[PDB]
């Protein structure tokens, strides 16, 4: 019943922006911490960018600090990560999902992980 | 007489977090906290009081395998009648192998892993909130739980992953 949707992803060339959405239904969004987190072919999982609950205290991976930019509409419950000057390092599937200490379940942890959205952005 | 082993169990379990701390991290009540605890929610809470108390340090990796002590300690120290009811709360709460003889070296796979995980250890958000699905307690008596905090998003990994452990019981 709870289902985040993240969309927004695609081709870009390096060096470009793209805006990434993730649309919340389920529970009562304006209360939960989200984030952005990727998982790349190979590589485990990145924390990306973390959004209060609000939207007033953010934080970014030291690796996209600066080019990326996490955000919430808490009237569409939606959160937004806004992606400037892509590197090809940076192609993964993307998840919005909730800040770990505000899971409600860990044993059903996936039922706050959306399914992704994709980026790959080329030389 | 059964809510009350668990509920002193909880109580006891707290005792040995905001103890081992201290002793085995620089930890205190002063300490300033890397990463602070804005809110405490209970999605279903029927009978847990909640309270976030700062014991703060700067090790991490001592806050967590102080916090992995506090829980074989409360584990053992119980009767093993009882020791025999985790290995249920911990596929209750964590979807993993139970057991009753191995159960301790399951948490600490775990914690080791999780809690050792980028997502975990590199989202350091300064107001963090913690959020638990159902908690419980005795008609007449509430179920004390205290979010003792640490600072670190490591730590207070840890310090969930109990929570579940402890609000998985509550059950009863």
């Amino acid at each position: 019943q709870v289902q985040l949707v993240e969309s927004g992803g695609g081709l870009v060339q390096a060096g470009g922006s793209l805006r990434l959405s993730c649309a919340a239904s389920g529970f009562i969004f304006h209360n939960f911490d989200m984030g952005w987190y990727r998982q790349a072919p190979g590589k485990e999982r990145e924390f990306v960018a973390a959004i209060s609950d609000n939207g007033r205290s953010t934080y970014y991976a030291d690796s996209v600090k600066g080019r990326f930019t996490i955000s919430r509409d808490n009237a569409k419950n939606t959160v937004y990560l806004q992606m400037n000057s892509l590197k090809p390092e940076d192609t993964a599937v993307y998840y919005c999902a909730v800040a770990w200490l505000s899971i409600p379940d860990l044993a059903e942890w996936y039922d706050y992980w959306g399914q992704g959205t994709q980026v790959t952005v080329s030389s | 007489g059964a809510a009350a082993s668990i509920q002193t169990t909880v109580n006891t379990l707290s005792e040995r977090i905001s103890s081992k701390l201290e002793q085995e991290a620089n930890a205190s009540a002063q300490t300033k906290c890397d990463i602070e605890i804005g809110n405490f929610y209970i999605r279903q809470n029927h009978g847990c009081n909640i309270t976030v108390k700062n014991m703060c340090s700067a090790d991490a990796d001592a806050q967590l395998d102080a916090v992995l002590s506090a829980a074989t300690e409360t584990y053992s120290g119980l009767t093993p009648e009882q020791k025999a009811y985790v290995p249920a709360m911990f596929t209750a709460a964590l979807n993993i192998q139970t057991s009753v003889n191995t159960v301790v070296r399951d948490f600490e796979n775990y914690v080791k892993q999780t809690c050792n995980s980028s997502a975990v250890v590199d989202n350091k958000l300064k107001i963090q909130n913690v959020i638990i699905d159902e908690c419980y307690g005795a008609p007449g008596s509430p179920t004390n739980l205290e979010f003792i905090n640490t600072g670190s998003s490591k730590g207070n990994c840890a310090i969930k992953a109990l929570m579940q452990l402890t609000t998985k019981a509550t059950t009863q």
